[PDB]
């Protein structure tokens, strides 16, 4: 399977960038979370970035911290998340699915065993938020052995050695956080990095259009989707309608 | 990539979001050069001596060992400015900050003792200080919060998660990832991502250096065992470090057993937890079978850390140090015994170490043995806690 390459191939013949929502699995419940994901896909999401609720997400802001708590309140566990992942994949065979993990959940039952389970349910990539490239050797080797693409964040304070490493070790796409952007995009293209998705503060259509214009292959909406869920917790049918409105607005912005 | 090994055996590492690595790399480099700088060591030792009160006494207990062949000494870190050993390392981290040209200090606290230590070093040395605290811990420790405010520090409550220490450790780190140009993260124990387990040990090691010189002066021989409680591991590794190569000296760390290991309500990850990756390190920790991270429990809030410094996990695995647990009740009894027989009120944290020494002595009263307990703090902060239990019992 190589869903990212196929996705980026068709996106480029159609001169579009990718729009990628992030959402916490099981937020606010298991069944509402599955309807949210089906809504995001049918409103035009090109791929999905899914979080597994973890007790101590030191790499996440408050919006996500509360999503995790909503999911834990709902009783969501990693095992249930993997069951959810198999259902999603069964309904949507071609959309790429990336997980945003914390290291302890990957380490818990064995690193190889975790990446085996990802391949079994048809997950395409894994970002481990608290494993820098310097520590990533056991993680990305397990990922490659199980045909999982390892995703690395390229931060604003990245020097050249970091970009070289990110370009060699990552697959699928590069998680870009915001030195100038166009220069960062260009250095990554020089080093043959996976296509770069911009993932900092992507809240409006004009930001989606900016990133594609700046040379990025697309944009990840890191939390703007979780706030629509938070805003509309009491009216689930309002929540879906505004999710559909937002996503199709953001995805229209990617056709430059 | 780093100047020093970030691992002790298989434990340790730098498990942080990519964005925080330059902060850690900059901190390691400044620490390495400060360690080679006579001027830094002189300013450090000056503050420890003329401001904090070092060297601390080494007290021979007169009455507590009567009727046995145990000789017991207490390293008196309760006599340190602030009442606890924490003061040593925050003075060092604040000099480090200034040496880096930083002007702001970030810290996390639970019981409040690390917050107070950070606020006092920050006031002395001209740093702006902001402290994160779990809102549960905030009102449970409003005396310490008032202290921090009196010393000029900004106290910021955390409600995220369980609103305790571990959720305080998380929000300080997000602050630092944005502010590390101007601000320094003053981590409160000998754990977390490298270089912090190394830095805190080196800024606490004078405890064991002094103890060694004092015991040789007074008894002419090294002790049979030195004993310290182990919340995160800083006071214990500060006592241990200078003896690690004197292989005839036992190293004994005492984890809080809470209501008892078999009850699951304890704070003993090193012997009763399981290796995982959290807070920037690979180490034993309190975690669920799914891999979520649980809270410690101990009657002493200062041993509330659900993991343990990685060097302690290393020393255990190679068998150089031994780790035991002591329950709430055992520590309470040791607290009462020290007050009544020596006129010293120990911190309930330190009481866990003492409680194990009393066990060694009482189980084998004819065994000749020379024991040093690190009295990591005084117990004024704990009289209210001990009072309520004692009248709730009778
Ligand atoms: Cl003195
Ligand atoms: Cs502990």
């Amino acid at each position: 399977m190589e869903r990212y390459e196929n996705l980026f191939a068709q996106l480029n013949d159609r001169r579009e960038g990718a729009f990628v929502p992030f959402v916490t699995l099981g937020d606010p419940g298991i069944e509402q979370s599955l309807k949210i994901i089906d809504t995001l896909i049918d409103a035009g999401a090109d791929a999905l970035e899914l979080g597994v609720p973890f007790s101590d997400p030191l790499a996440d802001g408050p919006t996500i911290q509360n999503a995790n708590l909503r999911a834990f309140a709902a009783g969501v566990t990693p095992a249930q998340c993997f069951e959810m992942l198999a259902l999603i994949r069964e309904k949507h065979p071609t959309i790429p699915i990336g997980l945003l993990m914390y290291a302890n959940l990957v380490f818990n039952n064995g690193i190889d065993a975790f990446y085996a389970r990802c391949e079994q349910v048809g997950v395409d990539s894994v970002l481990v938020a608290d494993v820098p490239v310097e520590e990533s050797a056991p993680f990305r080797q397990a990922a490659l052995r199980h045909n999982i693409a390892p995703i690395f964040i390229c931060p604003p304070n990245a020097d050249d050695d970091l970009l070289r490493q990110v370009a060699s070790y990552g697959r699928g796409y590069t998680y870009l956080l915001s030195l100038p952007l166009h220069h960062l995009i260009e250095k990554l293209k020089e080093y043959h990095a996976a296509p770069a998705l911009q993932g900092f503060g992507i809240s409006s259509p004009e930001q989606v259009s900016a990133a594609v214009r700046a040379g990025a292959a697309g944009a990840i909406s890191g939390s703007a989707i979780v706030k629509i869920i938070e805003k509309n917790l009491a009216s689930p049918k309002q929540m879906l309608a505004e999710l559909r409105s937002f996503v199709s607005a953001m995805k229209a912005a990617s056709r430059a | 990539t780093t100047l020093l090994n970030p691992y002790f055996g298989e434990f340790g590492g730098m498990y942080v979001p990519q964005i925080l690595m330059p902060a850690l790399n900059q901190l390691e480099e400044a620490f390495v050069s400060a360690q080679k700088d006579p001027e830094f060591q002189a300013q450090f030792a000056d503050l420890l001596k003329n401001y904090a009160g070092r060297p601390t006494a080494l007290t021979k207990c007169q009455n507590i060992t009567a009727g046995t062949r145990t000789t017991l000494y207490l390293k008196r870190e309760d006599l340190l400015h602030g009442g606890a050993h924490k003061t040593n390392q925050v003075l060092g981290q604040a000099l480090l900050a200034k040496r880096m040209g930083k002007s702001e200090i970030i810290a996390e606290t639970g019981a409040g003792q690390h917050g107070v230590a950070s606020a006092l070093a920050s006031a002395l040395l001209g740093l702006k200080c902001r402290i994160y605290m779990g809102a549960k811990d905030v009102e449970r420790q409003s005396p310490n919060v008032f202290r921090m405010r009196l010393m000029g520090a900004e106290v910021i409550p955390v409600h995220s998660g369980s609103a305790t220490l571990k959720d305080a450790c998380n929000e300080a780190l997000r602050d630092w990832s944005g502010s590390y140009e101007t601000a320094h993260y003053m981590l409160g124990t000998a754990a977390g991502p490298h270089p912090y387990p190394t830095i805190v040990r080196e800024f606490q090691r004078m405890i064991g250096e002094e103890t060694k010189a004092q015991i040789l002066d007074k008894e002419g021989r090294l002790p049979d065992a030195v004993i310290a409680c182990v919340g995160g591991g800083s006071n214990a590794i500060g006592m241990f470090a200078d003896f690690i190569n004197d292989t005839s000296v036992g190293l004994i760390g005492v984890e809080p057993g809470g209501h008892g290991i078999e009850t699951g309500e304890h704070g003993a990850p090193l012997k009763h937890g399981r290796v995982g990756i959290y807070f920037g390190m690979k180490a034993p920790m309190m975690q669920t079978a799914d891999g979520q991270i649980e809270e410690s429990y101990s009657i002493s809030a200062g041993l509330d850390f659900p993991s343990v410094g990685p060097q302690h996990a290393y020393l255990n695995s190679i068998g150089r140090a031994d780790y035991v647990s002591i329950t709430d009740d055992e520590a309470l009894e040791a607290f009462k015994t020290l007050c009544r027989h020596e006129g010293i009120i120990p911190a309930l944290e330190s009481s866990h170490a003492l409680a194990h020494a009393l066990k060694m002595m009482r189980e084998q009263p004819e065994k000749e043995q020379l024991l040093v307990v690190n009295l990591s703090g005084r117990g004024d902060k704990d009289i209210f806690t001990v009072h309520d239990i004692l009248k709730a019992r009778g």
